């Protein structure tokens, strides 16, 4: 079954570079702040009903909009989950959350986390999850979106100060990208199986005499807008292997493909908007070598699976406990692999159950920083971070000066990259030590021995990337989990946000020189090779005694 | 390095172990709390405060502090001398002295008292040889004030009383005869107090790669400082947890000390090359910022020109047979010292055959300058010959009845505009024409600053001498500006402007209106003929005295910057490989399957961190003599010179820590130390 | 500049099109084309509703076809608290649960091999997986034949009947729809 | 809580503190 692994990859890819080929050229018209082929005039009349008459902004001014934006939907949706029982859409009539869970909740969603530690088919209400989570999950696809358009500007624009305005960006974004495909994907989702509709929970009676209460919500809207803008926000509580989720293989396979769609979207028009390709495909190269090679070897320990079954009676070895028997083995280690690098969360099996090289391949592409196709925007930005710390670093052992792009770095922009790439292992290692330094902390753990301190380690280290899935052992629901992960959600999406746009400020305003002796070429196998040593050795001399004393150590018991 | 050096910054080293001085290293600073830590642990163990092995505490604590030291040592030797001292300044300035004078007129005493004790109105008095005490204004007598350190020439200019030139300045030594100063500055600010204020208090960057390499320093000291740090709490889950002891000393095993003692390295290897090179050089950084520097700038008097105005030619009036005047000029110069007299002389005998004249024993009269007819000169036997400007000249002249004539006052004018300081030479009268005197480029330049142009440097020459004379220069010698009239406060403000824009930039001057601005500088050559005060201002003497001496220093320095960056690449390759070799030694303790990802099969986590602390210290030693061997000079592109430093360097950097560790753990077990 | 007037219209603007407009429309569009998904899929008997055609139902009886186990909170197979045990590799209550699954399975069906499938022996991700795969569910059939009187033809036919293979043999596997497959089991015996 | 982990977790914040205030003055250091 190593044919069957390869073909599914292969696959997998090939659709991924065919379909997003094509979204690559619309996202590069939008960066040149071109207007979509038939939407101008509409876009005049709203946005002069908007009052957003166009006139750019500066670095501080587009990074105020942002947050004021992300602030202005934080206070919304808490405040609407404490008062869920007064709003309406409310069949099984629910109560409203508490501050900590509430609180919680609300920073996941806006920090595109969707970390979950409740219910959803027992806690929100048809209207939290409608005019609520889905929003968010717009909203936050939207704001990450824009901070990368910045950047790219930054990197494209010749001795300028404005980066353009960032509400038209938002709208732009919002409605001729994240709308139409969420609206195609979800009208499939629901023609495969998923729900859409706000009736009461139906009451089963099973063949025999049990007794059945399906929850009936509206689905299928959410789930498009979730996979699509990497969000991961589960309607239900075991997250996308629900059957009202998860219809069918097809449903699946086109849920990896959204996931992985914008990501490699933007790499192309990355590509297109300097009008070179080859900086575009390198980005491409160095991304797909890791994820692949990641995901055969957690397809290799999930098909040797659980050494004890075939000892106590069964059949075959392979490890199907946490899994579906709708998808296979492969499609779930696949899923493992890609959910976790594209820092969606979205889990459709269940990452506890894995064996032990399993469950460490995941956590440790979270802990690098989620530079593999990462998050919708946050991906790309990150993986430029890592670029110019590798230019910086090329430079320094070459003896001449950094250059990037035509632009030359300075110093400036060096001390920026650095504390933006140490603010989310700082925040990782810190809350996993205060976890396990406190009694509340270190009685959430399911399993003993070090599985114990494994979940631990990739529950903070979900929040701190904002990736969202987790182990799901860990009872994290209590006061202390809440605001701990809370506060490492936060802090990770924002002091990460804030330096990138302080760099894209900087580089801004510079103007592309010409070649010299300083200037290696940022393609080719050698850059490539830099590049992948630097992101795989930052995150190794961070991670390496964390991940000897979880994982390891519990796979060489 | 003689051996008063290495003693020198031994103790500048001891003196540096202090935490208030250390604190400005952040590698070496853990370093040295990790060090006090350990000898803390070491006593506390030996008195019997706490349980375990104190013998092995102390080893890694007397290890810890050899590698600090050592680490202060280096840095003391490369950068130690570096920065602008204004210690002959400040001598000039304490052992003063001068004469008040009671019953301000002449006929007076003279109270010897130190130079602070004046204050405004005083009533100064000086003569020949002593040192204008302050600043004031001559009232009585005119003098030749030996303006040198102001302006740059030294040529003397007359001060007296009246007129405009009054005004003279405190450190300029006159020559002539007597005049009676009044202070007219309280003995806070002088002019020299202002220039030992702007000599020390100038402060020299850091190039661009230091401040790189050390924010990749502190992103990686921060890195295992938060791995070792929280390595506590995981391991302490897990029933037995880590010790304290090993705890602190693998956090000070793993950081990169490597890299902290590489400025060092290079720093002392680039003062060996310059002083092969016939520069002495006193600064490590300041080669690799010749490596890349953008401007020179550039004196002209002592610099550029010889610096004492040779005789150039004769220039008769009508029918004054030339002949007789080089014969009067040679008779009446002869006595002089100062090499514009001489000069006179030997342009006189070897363009003419007067062997014959020239004698001290005859009975003739040589007249000096009087500071009050402004001529000097000689008489012989029924002869009088007077050598003087024109205007002294003129004034004798008239005094005497003889009509000035009218084509001396063209022909000094046309010598002026030339760009010269032209004489008159009179027998009585009838004046017997001028004598230019221009000063001389000093040889092969033309050439070299077209070099300097190729390479890419623009050629600034700044000046304190009138624009005419700065202009001829400019154009003989072939720089691109000049800026005449420059105080010495304007060449600082012209060095603050050229390298506020982000560029380095390189003064090369001799004098001490130089020192301001050659302790401003980032390559400050100062030539070996200058004054103390501008050799001890600069950071490298020149020993040939040539201005373009910068061709082979920037030679020097672009292949210091190719051995940095390729020790760059094996520092990093060595750190980043001795934190695999070294980190699998501290879970032995908490779980024994992880026994397993012990690779080396090193003895134990306390023999493991025993070998790293060793194998820091040695490491940092045997930087040195890794800069002195140097690497391959030739020309490459950035992605082949990359691929090559990976190859060789970052891949013997990768082996070498393994290697190294196991070796010397062998050593331990084998000796019995464990 | 979060300028209040621009800031509060772009966020009120997003809110109503991302809120009401878009759930809206996908849920006219839905109930319109797809009617049948979009309520459920449930199944109707009457009056009485079976059960969704995709949660399946905890079938313990001796003449059913049986799933996996589902360790939902309450009780087996329970859609209000969907979620699997968590239990790891390395923890000994998941050998302590397994060896006992293995031992009734083995009492159960005492006329088929003696190595057990994989699928039956361990709970699936949410709880509510209604699926099995042909082998897992053929090996079931002797039980079922005596219970039910059939013919092993008969059997595997029906099974065959209820498989639906992916659309490329590699992104699933082929499984059973044990629900159906057991109301026609029983619509089969009158 | 205690008397070494309370004064470990105090250094270890110190060191912190120092070397992030010195990656931001990188040229005094
Ligand atoms: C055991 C413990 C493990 C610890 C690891 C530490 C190792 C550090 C340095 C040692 C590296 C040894 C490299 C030896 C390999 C020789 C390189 C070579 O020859 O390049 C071969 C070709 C060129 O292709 P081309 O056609 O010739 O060029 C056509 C132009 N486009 O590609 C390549 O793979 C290039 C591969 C280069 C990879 C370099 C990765 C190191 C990056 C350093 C990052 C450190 C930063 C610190 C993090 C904060
Ligand atoms: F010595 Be220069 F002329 F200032
Ligand atoms: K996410
Ligand atoms: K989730
Ligand atoms: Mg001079």
């Amino acid at each position: 079954m190593a044919a069957q692994g390869f073909l599914l990859i292969a696959t997998f890819l090939l659709v991924l570079m065919v379909l997003a080929r094509p979204l690559g050229s619309g996202l590069a018209r939008l960066i040149n702040d071109i207007p979509l082929p038939g939407t101008t005039g509409v876009e005049r009349v709203l946005f002069r009903a908007l009052g957003v008459s166009d006139r750019e902004m500066n670095w501080k001014q587009y990074l105020c909009a942002i947050l004021g934006l992300n602030m202005l939907g934080l206070a919304v949706l808490f405040f609407m989950l404490l008062g869920q029982h007064y709003l309406p859409l409310n069949p099984q009539q629910l109560p409203g959350l508490s501050w900590d869970l509430a609180l919680n909740t609300a920073v996941s969603f806006v920090t595109n986390t969707n970390w979950r530690s409740y219910s959803g088919e027992t806690t929100l209400s048809y209207f939290s999850q409608m005019a609520g989570l889905t929003v968010q999950n717009f909203l936050s696809a939207a704001s990450g979106i824009a901070v990368i358009f910045a950047l790219i500007r930054a990197f494209t624009r010749q001795s300028m100060s404005t980066l353009g305005n960032a509400w038209v960006d938002l709208l732009r974004i919002t409605l001729w990208v994240l709308v139409p495909v969420a609206l195609l994907i979800a009208l499939f989702f629901i023609q495969q199986g998923a729900l859409q509709n706000f009736l009461p929970y139906q009451a089963v009676n099973t063949v025999e005499g049990a007794q059945q209460l399906l929850p009936m919500g509206p689905v299928a809207s959410q789930e498009a807008i979730k996979m699509l803008g990497t969000n991961g926000g589960g309607f239900f509580n075991a997250n996308s292997s629900h059957p009202f989720e998860n219809p069918t293989a097809l449903t699946n396979f086109v849920q990896m493909l959204a996931i992985f769609l914008i990501p490699t979207a933007l790499c192309f028009a990355f590509g297109e908007v300097m009008g070179d390709r080859r900086q575009g495909r390198m980005l491409l190269w160095a991304m797909s070598v890791i994820f692949v090679i990641c995901v055969g070897v957690v397809m290799w320990a999930e098909v040797q699976g659980n050494p004890h079954l075939l000892a106590l009676g069964t059949d075959s070895s392979i490890n199907m406990e946490g899994k579906e028997s709708r998808f296979g083995v492969l499609v779930s280690s696949l899923f493992a692999v890609v959910t976790t690098a594209a820092s969606c969360g979205a889990v459709i099996a269940m990452h506890d159950s894995f064996t032990a090289l399993g469950g460490m391949v995941p956590m440790w592409l979270m802990q690098i920083g989620e530079v593999v196709f990462g998050g919708v925007g946050s991906g790309l930005y990150g993986m430029m971070l890592f670029v110019l710390l590798a230019v910086f670093i090329a430079g320094l052992m070459i003896g001449r000066t950094p250059e990037y792009l035509g632009k030359k770095i300075d110093v400036r922009e060096m001390k920026l990259t650095a504390l933006a790439i140490l603010v989310t292992p700082t925040l990782v290692l810190m809350g996993a030590a205060l976890a396990m330094m406190t009694d509340a902390g270190r009685s959430a753990m399911l399993n003993p021995g070090p599985h114990g301190f494994s979940e631990v380690l990739y529950a903070v280290s979900s929040a701190a990337n904002n990736n969202g899935s987790a182990f799901a052992g860990l009872s994290a629901n209590s006061p202390f989990w809440n605001c701990l992960l809370a506060f490492c959600m936060f802090v990770g999406r924002f002091g990460v946000i804030i330096p990138v746009m302080a760099i894209a400020g900087s580089l801004v305003s510079k103007k592309s020189q010409a070649a010299s002796s300083g200037t290696l070429p940022t393609h080719g196998p050698l850059f490539v090779g830099l590049l992948i040593g630097t992101v795989l050795l930052v995150g190794a001399l961070t991670f390496i005694p964390a991940l000897a004393l979880g994982p390891v150590a519990e796979y060489l018991s | 390095f003689e051996p008063t050096l290495v003693v020198q910054a031994l103790k500048e080293a001891v003196k540096k172990l202090n935490p208030q001085a250390q604190w400005r290293n952040p590698v070496m600073f853990i370093v040295w709390i990790g060090s006090l830590l350990t000898t803390c642990i070491s006593i506390a163990m030996a008195s019997g405060a706490m349980p375990g092995n104190a013998l092995f505490s102390a080893a890694i604590s007397g290890w810890l502090w050899i590698t600090v030291l050592f680490a202060n040592f280096a840095e003391a030797l490369a950068e130690g001398r570096s920065k602008a001292q204004a210690n002959s300044l400040k001598g000039v300035k304490k052992t003063a002295f001068a004469r008040k004078l009671r019953e301000p007129k002449y006929g007076a005493a003279a109270d010897k008292v130190p130079a602070d004790q004046l204050r405004k109105g005083d009533i100064v008095l000086v003569e020949a040889g002593d040192i204008i005490p302050c600043d004031g204004e001559v009232i009585e007598g005119g003098a030749s004030v030996d303006e040198s350190a102001i302006t740059g020439e030294a040529a003397p200019v007359i001060r007296e009383s009246g007129g405009d030139f009054a005004s003279v300045t405190g450190g300029t030594r006159i020559l002539s005869d007597w005049l009676v100063i009044e202070c007219s500055v309280n003995p806070g600010e002088t002019f020299l107090d202002r220039m030992i204020a702007m000599v020390e208090g100038a402060q020299r960057r850091k190039t661009p790669n230091e401040i790189a390499l050390t924010i990749l320093l502190i992103a990686l000291t921060i890195v295992f400082l938060l791995a070792t740090a929280t390595l506590w709490p995981f391991s302490a889950w897990g029933g037995n947890a880590v010790s304290v002891t090993v705890l602190v000393a693998l956090l000070v095993c793993l950081i990169p000390t490597t890299i902290g003692g590489l400025l060092s390295a290079i720093g002392v290897a680039g003062m060996s090359r310059m002083l092969g090179a016939n520069v002495i050089a006193t600064s490590g950084r300041a080669v690799e910022a010749a490596g890349d520097v953008d401007v020179l700038l550039l004196d002209k008097t002592g610099t550029i020109t010889l610096g004492n105005r040779q005789a150039s030619e004769f220039i008769p009036a009508q029918g004054v047979d030339e002949k007789t005047l080089a014969d009067a000029a040679q008779l009446a110069s002869l006595a002089d010292e100062t090499p514009e007299g001489r000069s006179i002389v030997i342009l006189a005998k070897q363009r003419f055959n007067l062997r014959e004249r020239d004698v001290q024993s005859l009975h003739a009269t040589f007249v000096p300058f009087t500071a009050q007819s402004r001529m000097s000169g000689i008489n012989i036997d029924n002869r009088m010959i007077r050598k003087g400007s024109v205007d002294a000249i003129r004034r004798h002249v008239e005094a005497n009845g003889g009509h000035f004539p009218t084509d001396v006052d063209q022909k000094v004018d046309q010598v002026a505009r030339q760009g010269a300081t032209p004489l008159v030479v009179v027998e009585g009268s009838r004046v017997l024409g001028v004598i230019a005197l221009k000063d001389i480029v000093k040889g092969g330049i033309k050439e070299r600053f077209a070099q300097l142009r190729k390479m890419g440097i623009k050629t600034v020459m700044i000046t304190g001498d009138n624009r005419l004379t700065a202009a001829a220069i400019a154009a003989e010698a072939g720089v691109d500006d000049f800026l005449a009239e420059a105080t010495p406060e304007a060449k600082l403000a012209l060095i603050r402007q050229y390298q506020a824009e982000g560029r380095l930039v390189a003064m090369t001057g001799d004098g001490t209106n130089d020192a301001p601005a050659l302790a401003q500088a980032d390559v400050a050559v100062a030539m070996n003929s200058g004054t103390q005060a501008a050799k001890e201002a600069g950071n490298m003497v020149d020993l040939d005295s040539n201005p373009t001496k910068l061709i082979e220093v920037v030679h020097i320095g672009k292949q210091m910057l190719m051995t940095r960056g390729s020790l760059t690449t094996f520092s990093i390759a060595n750190d980043v490989a001795k934190y695999f070799a070294i980190i699998p030694a501290a879970f032995a303790a908490t779980y024994p399957q992880l026994n397993a990802l012990n690779i080396m099969c090193l003895h134990s986590p306390d023999s493991a961190i025993l070998s790293a602390v060793i194998f820091n210290a040695l490491i940092i030693v045997f930087l040195i003599p890794l800069a002195l061997k140097g690497v391959s000079y030739k020309p490459l592109t950035a992605s082949a010179m990359l691929r090559r430093n990976l190859w060789i360097y970052g891949l013997g950097g990768l082996l070498v820590p393994f290697i190294g560790i196991k070796v010397i753990d062998l050593l331990l077990t084998v000796c019995g130390l464990v | 500049m979060s300028g209040l007037r621009p800031a509060l219209s772009t966020f009120i603007f997003l809110l109503l099109i991302t809120g009401g407009v878009y759930p809206l429309l996908t849920t006219v569009l839905g109930q319109w084309w797809f009617p049948w998904q979009a309520n459920g899929s449930l199944i109707r008997e009457g009056d009485t509703v079976r059960g969704s055609a995709l949660i399946g139902q905890n079938f313990t009886g001796n003449g059913y076809f049986h799933g996996r186990p589902s360790a939902t909170a309450e009780m087996p197979y329970n859609p209000q608290a969907s979620g699997g045990s968590n239990l790891a590799v390395s923890n000994p209550e998941l050998d302590k649960l397994i060896a006992a699954r293995v031992a009734a399975l083995r009492a159960a069906n005492p006329d088929a091999s003696a190595s057990v499938p994989v699928e039956l022996v361990t709970a699936s991700a949410s709880g509510l997986d209604n699926n099995i795969t042909p082998q897992a569910a053929a090996w079931q059939i002797p039980r079922v034949a005596k219970a039910r009187n059939l013919s092993v033809e008969q059997l595997t036919q029906l099974i065959a009947k209820y498989s639906q293979q992916p659309l490329v043999k590699y992104i699933g596997q082929p499984v059973v729809n044990i629900v159906e497959l057991n109301l026609a089991l029983d619509k089969l015996d009158e | 809580m205690s008397a070494g982990v309370i004064t470990g977790v105090l250094l270890v914040f110190l060191l912190l503190g120092y070397l992030v205030y010195a990656l931001i003055n990188a040229e005094a250091f």
